[PDB]
């Protein structure tokens, strides 16, 4: 881990629309 | 925090299209190359690379004379973000006048393999990626549970589709998979492998990238998920992946003393109940 | 999503866990959940076939889809009622493969009957709802059985909508989310596996687990019931009358091209031009506006008829009908409301064929305090209690207190005719000014029926112009107690029939 | 204090706030708003006397 | 209505080339008119040079 | 002929030019508008 | 009427036409960051049956895209499915910079083997008795799958 | 004309014009860089997070 890790503080991932 | 690369290029097909080449390599998932080393390479008198372009994990090189023998040119790269998963990267080399004449090669981390591990046999090519199990010596160490160390593991959190007690006869290696040849003493539980019975041989495969080992002569208890590949003889083959219960069965030599005989009693209670009853609860 | 439409068949296979991993209380939760699901599905009066297979170490079939009685609600309810938790004491393991293979055997037996090549089998859709914790410890992986199920119906990419497998774990029991997700079918834009806590959340989720969008026939009363839907979806029958860019009186759709509204909205207007009825629309949030071609006013309505006798306003025969000039295309945002004394109301109540509205009146207003609802200005739904019997006698007495408007004694026989119903007593809401004509409906067997329309009252809680949403509360010391009234539809049957005999089919 | 609010199309939404001033003069009232997936980070600052 | 619409599927093993579609009046022998479309195995590009 | 390589995407695209002729005159003339065998006694308009 | 569309932050995924099953391939989705703020995102591919991902499938890779720049992420994948799969790649940003995009595309798998074409040229002349009736023999090649 | 048949077909001809017939059958058949070569070697230390598959 050379740099920091922003884990579990990210977007919900359910509100991101899926393009298909 | 830094890693040193090396790019070797040569051609043995001088009969076909010849000339120059564009070496396009992709650095690891988080690294980025040093501009100073590539600049030193280019600014030489007898320069070997005539043009370069570095941006993030992408390095582009232009070789003006592809030789016939090996000719390796190396540089350095630093690390920005940690590598989130083990994976092999790619490196392509196009022909200048006809880019359709390419050559793509996969390369791996400084200690891993160049291709994803996969258990392949005839038509079936079952995946074998993830974690590899541990050799849990629960009986040897001191621990206690109320039908929970093994019955819970077999009937509550994971669901083991097969379970046998086997004897290890021979150890072998096959590509990246360590092979164990075992014989089934008694069948504890099965779903698809109906033909399995006593005095029947089976193969257990474990990835050769970790420390798991099965000593010869000893007797083990194997439990886990059913596989999808078959042996050369047409019998099912099992992969010792994670969430699999492997445990050496004590031979009663180091159990007669009072302390461990209770643990041995819990063991025999387990094996008998699981063999005779079909995963209650 | 469990598709709903008039063409085809819907084979429902309800699987319930009956192993040691579920206790008796969890089994009761599963049983009541299945009862609620089977009750709701039959409300749409569609062709549905339900099969109940409670499963354990061995599969036990309680009722067969092949059996001809699967198209009866009461029989299925009774069969599910006779389920026993102790029937699987000999084998208490969870065998999902047994249940899936039993479902496959049922499906194969149906396939052999009637012929596979016949379109009748081809138009059949399937829906398997599994209520379990997912921990299947024997019998084989569910994937083999699921692939077998897909192959028998040749579920390709094109026919992906003909098989829906759900996995709902409801109760205090621990549930492995990964296993439940794996059991449920995998589709791009919907969720098929859920974990819940009680039965009301399951009712909400099951409300989301359907789609009535493909249904467009003239069915009354059917409407949304989830709390996450738009206010118009929950009350599709709500339409509004706009005289001139104003939002004055509400109404209710009683047919494809008719609306029922209070007669004191059309007090001083005979030019039906410029009058627009706003009807909900699936696309726009402001709705589609229709033109009225014929407005019918009750001839017996005259506010100042009893002015000399001391009655300043008398609201007898306060009813009117509207006929829109264009047919309203039924959708998910606009559906009629069931009126009593008709064949459709009888069908929606699952009553015998030889019924008469004399029985409907007692069936729908039996209790001395019948719960009922009406729609507010902003579109929300409020609660009131219609009071019948001896409780009605005390209600009208409160009007006699209001001698400031009518100085006479004003007993029940004079001002509060029998055509009016009580409301607004104790914990009951009152309509504002601008909600006249809005249906006062009630819910029975997941279907809405209209049993009156707002007529008048004794207190306007919207006098303060804070917003269209804020509603005042009557002080406990407010000298006239709130006592609202609504025209009773049953008493107006002679007027209704001769004006709507052809449109509907009255008893 | 942060609130996530969804604005309907072709519409507007009002977020009320309560402030009680215990000092004199001119002081700044600032609200920062960040839109989701539209990159718009518009925030407005005003002076209250 | 003076418009005719139709669909057809190229065979999967069709070699690269240019296909021609013709249309003539039934009575008039020499009243034909044609259009062309190329058939070629490709993946839609991302940028143009 | 050109074959550019996007960085760091890695996708490559090619373009070619087949219209850069070698010429001995930077202009051209099209006298197709001019009439032929025109009448005598009236002006003759040369259109280019 | 030209009508262009834009996202200002998106994922671009370009799969090949088809890939032989059991043959390892590399996916290279690229993040495009045309915003004016330096960013940082996490990119992962959703596991699905038939794909033997690396690490198990649920792992995510941290990658940062500077302002007005692009970055690729490599995902080694050996498709062990039968006919086709639908792989989805999701990039999720931070709460400080709430950006992200998900792209799902169908990866086609071609049939095992290769395409073989046999041509049978045949002269025809109905002006002679021999050409009036003729026969075509079948193919007895045992290499057909 | 595209078509799908077994392994035997007969041809009956009329008319009075010379011509050339062709029957094309397409079917599936049983199945390291050739000329240009490239190899990449990596030496150093790489730091991983939540990846190491070795327990304990
Ligand atoms: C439902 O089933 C009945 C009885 O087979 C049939 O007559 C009817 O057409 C079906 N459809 C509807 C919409 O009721
Ligand atoms: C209803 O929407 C809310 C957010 O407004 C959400 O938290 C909740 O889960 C939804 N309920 C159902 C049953 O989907
Ligand atoms: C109820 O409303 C939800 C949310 O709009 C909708 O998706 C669902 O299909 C509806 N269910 C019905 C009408 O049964
Ligand atoms: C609608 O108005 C009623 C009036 O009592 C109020 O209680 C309710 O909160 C409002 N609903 C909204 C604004 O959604
Ligand atoms: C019409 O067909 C003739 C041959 O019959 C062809 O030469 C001519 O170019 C065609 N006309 C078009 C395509 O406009
Ligand atoms: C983003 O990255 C660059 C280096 O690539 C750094 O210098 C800069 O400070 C960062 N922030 C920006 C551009 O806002
Ligand atoms: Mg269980």
């Amino acid at each position: 881990a050379l740099e920091i890790l922003q884990e579990e503080d990210l977007i919900d991932e359910d509100d991101i629309p899926v393009r298909s | 925090s830094r890693v040193h690369y090396t790019v070797c290029i040569w051609r043995n097909g001088k009969v076909g299209l010849s000339g120059m080449a564009i070496a396009d390599v992709t650095l690891l998932s988080g690294f980025h190359a040093l501009r100073a080393d590539l600049e030193k390479l280019t600014s030489l008198s007898d320069r070997y690379v005539s043009h370069f372009e570095t941006e993030g994990p992408h390095v582009l090189l232009y070789f003006d004379s592809v030789p016939t023998s090996r000719e390796c040119v190396g540089f350095e790269a630093v690390q920005e973000v940690p590598v989130g998963l083990v994976q092999p990267a790619s490196a392509t080399l196009y022909d200048y006048y006809n880019p359709e004449r390419r050559c793509s090669v996969f390369y791996g981390a400084p200690s891993k393999s160049r291709l994803l591990a996969t258990l392949c046999s005839a038509e079936v090519c079952q995946c074998a990626e993830g974690k590899c199990p541990r050799q849990r010596r629960a009986l040897e160490r001191g621990l206690q549970d109320e039908d929970g160390y093994r019955m819970k593991f077999a009937c509550y959190y994971p669901r083991v589709e097969y379970g046998f007690q086997v004897k290890v006869l021979r150890e072998d290696s096959r590509a990246a998979f360590r092979l164990f040849e075992t014989k089934i003493t008694q069948v504890l539980h099965f779903t698809k492998d109906v033909k399995a019975a006593a005095n029947q041989m089976r193969n257990f495969l474990v990835r050769a990238s970790c420390r798991l080992r099965l000593e010869p002569g000893k007797e083990y208890l194997i439990m886990g998920l059913d596989g999808a590949t078959y042996d050369l003889e047409g019998h099912p083959q099992y992969l010792l992946d994670s969430n699999s219960w492997i445990e050496e069965m004590p031979s009663e030599r180091l159990c007669r003393s009072t302390r461990q005989r209770a643990a041995c009693a819990q063991l025999n209670d387990f094996l008998q109940e699981y063999g005779t009853q079909g995963c209650q609860v | 999503k469990i598709q709903i439409q008039r063409s085809g068949h819907l084979n429902l296979y309800l699987l319930l866990d009956c192993s040691q991993s579920v206790s008796e209380n969890d089994f009761l939760i599963f049983k009541e959940s299945a009862s609620l699901m089977v009750d709701r599905i039959f409300s749409f009066e569609i062709n549905v076939s339900v099969a109940i297979i409670t499963f354990a170490s061995e599969p036990k079939v309680l009722m067969s889809v092949l059996n001809d009685n699967s198209r009866d609600m009461t029989e299925v309810i009774s069969s599910l009622e006779n389920a026993n938790y102790k029937d699987h004491e000999n084998g208490t393991g969870t065998n999902t493969y047994a249940a899936l293979n039993s479902v496959y055997l049922m499906m194969n037996n149906q396939m052999r009957l009637l012929g596979m090549e016949t379109m009748a089998w081809q138009e059949i859709r399937h829906a398997i709802i599994l209520l379990t914790d997912g921990k299947s410890n024997m019998g084989g992986s569910p994937k083999t059985a699921v692939d077998h199920i897909r192959e028998i119906l040749n579920i390709n990419q094109k026919r992906n909508d003909y098989l829906d497998i759900y996995a709902i774990g409801v109760g205090k029991l621990d549930v492995d989310w990964r296993e439940l997700n794996e059991l449920g079918s995998k589709k791009d834009g919907e969720r098929h596996a859920f974990i819940l806590q009680d039965t009301k959340a399951l009712h909400q989720v099951f409300e989301h687990m359907l789609d009535v969008s493909k249904l467009t026939d003239t069915i009354c009363g059917v409407g949304n019931m989830s709390a996450n839907a738009s206010d118009q979806e929950r009350t599709p029958w709500h339409v509004t009358i706009k005289p001139k860019s104003q939002e004055t009186c509400r109404g209710a759709l009683i047919s494809d091209q008719w609306v029922l509204t209070a007669a004191h909205c059309f007090r001083d207007g005979n030019d039906h031009s410029l009058w627009r009825v706003n009807v909900g629309d699936p696309k726009s949030q402001w709705g589609k506006e229709f033109l009225i071609e014929k407005a019918v006013i009750s001839p017996g309505f005259d506010v100042f008829a009893k002015k000399n006798q001391g009655i300043l306003e008398f609201y007898g025969d306060d009813i009117a009908l509207l006929k829109l000039a264009q047919k309203v295309k039924m959708s998910t945002h606009a559906r009629p409301i069931c009126l009593p004394c008709t064949m459709e109301a009888n069908l929606a109540l699952r009553r015998p064929q030889g019924s008469t509205c004399r029985d409907h009146e007692n069936e729908l207003l039996n209790k001395q305090s019948v719960p009922a609802h009406f729609v507010a200005l902003n579109g929300s739904k409020l609660n009131i209690n219609l009071k019948m019997g001896v409780e009605w006698t005390s209600c009208a007495e409160v009007v006699s207190q209001e001698k400031t408007m009518f100085p006479n004694l004003t007993d029940v026989r004079e001002v509060v005719t029998d055509q009016f119903l009580c409301s607004g007593t104790q914990e009951d809401e009152s309509p504002c000014k601008g909600e006249a004509g809005g249906a006062v409906f009630l819910e029975r067997r997941f279907r809405f029926f209209q049993v009156g329309l707002v007529s008048w009252g004794l207190y306007n809680p919207c006098l303060g112009s804070a917003d269209k949403n804020s509603r005042k509360r009557a002080p406990r010391s407010k000298v006239p107690p709130p006592r609202d009234f609504h025209i009773n539809l049953f008493r107006m049957q002679p007027w209704l029939r001769q004006h709507l005999g052809d449109v509907l089919n009255f008893l | 204090h942060q609130q996530t609010v969804t604005i309907p199309p072709k519409s507007s939404l009002s977020v009320p706030y309560v402030i009680v001033p215990l000092k004199t003069g001119l002081q700044e009232v600032e609200v920062k708003a960040a839109v989701y997936h539209h990159f718009i980070s518009d925030g407005v600052r005003k002076s209250l006397k | 209505s003076s418009i005719f619409q139709d669909d057809f599927v190229i065979p999967d093993i069709s070699e690269p080339g240019t296909w021609k579609i013709s249309a003539r009046f039934s009575d008039g022998l020499e009243s034909n008119s044609s259009t062309q479309f190329e058939v070629k195995k490709y993946v839609l590009p991302n940028f143009e040079v | 002929a050109a074959a550019i390589i996007e960085s760091p995407g890695g996708e490559m695209e090619e373009a070619e030019l087949t219209s850069w002729y070698f010429v001995s005159s930077p202009f051209s003339l099209d006298l197709s508008k001019t009439k032929r065998h025109l009448v005598p006694g009236a002006p003759f308009l040369l259109q280019a | 009427v030209q009508l262009r569309v834009f996202r200002e932050f998106h994922l671009h995924l370009r799969l090949p036409m088809s890939v032989r099953r059991f043959e390892q391939l590399e996916l290279r989705p690229v993040l495009y960051n045309y915003l004016d703020k330096n960013l940082t995102v996490s990119v992962h591919v959703s596991p699905v049956e038939g794909l033997c991902l690396a690490g198990g499938g649920g792992l995510a890779q941290q990658v940062l895209v500077p302002a007005g720049s692009a970055r690729p992420v490599a995902f080694s994948v050996v498709p062990t499915a039968a006919a086709a799969v639908s792989l989805k790649v999701v990039a999720r940003g931070s709460f400080e910079f709430p950006v992200g995009d998900a792209v799902s595309k169908v990866l086609q798998i071609e049939k095992e083997g290769a395409i073989h074409r046999e041509e049978l040229v045949y002269e025809l002349n109905p002006l002679d008795h021999r050409g009036r009736t003729l026969e075509i023999p079948g193919n007895s090649d045992p290499n057909m799958i | 004309l595209q078509f799908s048949l077994g392994s035997k077909i007969n041809v009956k001809v009329g008319g009075n014009s010379k011509g050339t017939l062709k029957v094309l059958r397409t079917y599936n058949v049983l199945d390291t860089c050739q000329d240009l070569q490239i190899e990449v070697t990596v030496k150093g230390h790489v730091e991983y997070t939540m990846e190491a598959n070795e327990d304990y």
